[PDB]
């Protein structure tokens, strides 16, 4: 999936957030971990995406 | 602070004695008494029963 900035923190376990809680949210015991990384040039839209 | 208790920071020291006990040097807190001869009695030198 593909999210902003803060949202990449919102991510990980425990926290709360609205995208995170509303959309993800990952469980309290979870083995498996996560990739993220800057797509600000193929996602970027100059009249906005 | 917002990060799990599993990514928390823990401060550790360890420890590494050497109980060969060649010069006997960190001797815990205790009290010594007198020394006798020629008498079997019970002997506690450098904590060795």
């Amino acid at each position: 999936f593909v999210i902003r900035g803060d949202e990449v923190r919102q991510i990980a376990p425990g926290q709360t957030g609205n995208i995170a809680d509303y959309n993800y949210k990952l469980p309290d015991d979870f083995t498996g971990c996560v990739i993220a990384w800057n797509s600000n040039k193929l996602d970027s839209k100059v009249s906005g995406n | 602070p917002t990060y799990g208790v599993g990514h928390q920071p823990y401060r550790v020291v360890v420890l590494s004695f050497e109980l060969l006990h060649a010069p006997a040097t960190v001797c815990g807190p205790k009290k010594s008494t007198n020394l006798v001869k020629n008498k079997c009695v019970n002997f506690n030198f450098n904590g060795l029963k």
